[PDB]
């Protein structure tokens, strides 16, 4: 589920429970790889998520 | 010590407007979609006698 940041640059959320165990959950954002220039290459704009 | 001339036949020169350069760079693993790949350059100027 896609969400756009408000004011102050944030995003509230909530989710169903309805599974396994452990839950992953991970947030990704404006540019989600690195494709362009990868593998070969020695600097690049390593983002966190 | 470089120069750099200009003729054709019997050696008779021609007269003008030189602009030559002298660019250089690293390795080529920055050019895989990724523009300046080509480090810094080196540039003159004048007219030939
Ligand atoms: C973020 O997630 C959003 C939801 O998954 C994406 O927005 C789009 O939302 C609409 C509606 O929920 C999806 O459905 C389209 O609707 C139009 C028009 O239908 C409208 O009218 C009926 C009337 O009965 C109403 O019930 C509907 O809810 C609508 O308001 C149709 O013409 C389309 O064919 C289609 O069915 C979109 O599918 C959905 N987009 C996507 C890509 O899933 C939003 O795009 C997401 N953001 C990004 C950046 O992708
Ligand atoms: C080529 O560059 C050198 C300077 O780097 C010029 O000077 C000569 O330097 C050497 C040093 O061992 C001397 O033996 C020469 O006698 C110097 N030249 C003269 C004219 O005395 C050299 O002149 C440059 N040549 C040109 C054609 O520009
Ligand atoms: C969400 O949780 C509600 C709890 O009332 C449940 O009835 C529903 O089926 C769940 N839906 C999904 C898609 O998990």
């Amino acid at each position: 589920s896609n969400a756009t940041t408000d004011e102050h640059g944030l995003v509230q959320f909530s989710i169903n429970t309805t599974n396994v165990m452990g839950t992953s959950l991970t947030v990704r954002v404006n540019y989600k790889d690195r494709s362009p220039c990868y593998g070969y290459q020695w600097v690049s704009e390593e983002h966190e998520e | 010590n470089v120069s750099v001339c200009g003729l054709y036949t019997y050696g008779k020169p021609v007269p003008g407007h030189v602009t030559v350069s002298i660019c250089r760079k690293y390795s080529d693993a920055s050019d895989c979609h990724g523009e300046d790949s080509q480090a810094f350059c080196e540039k003159f100027s004048g007219q030939l006698n």
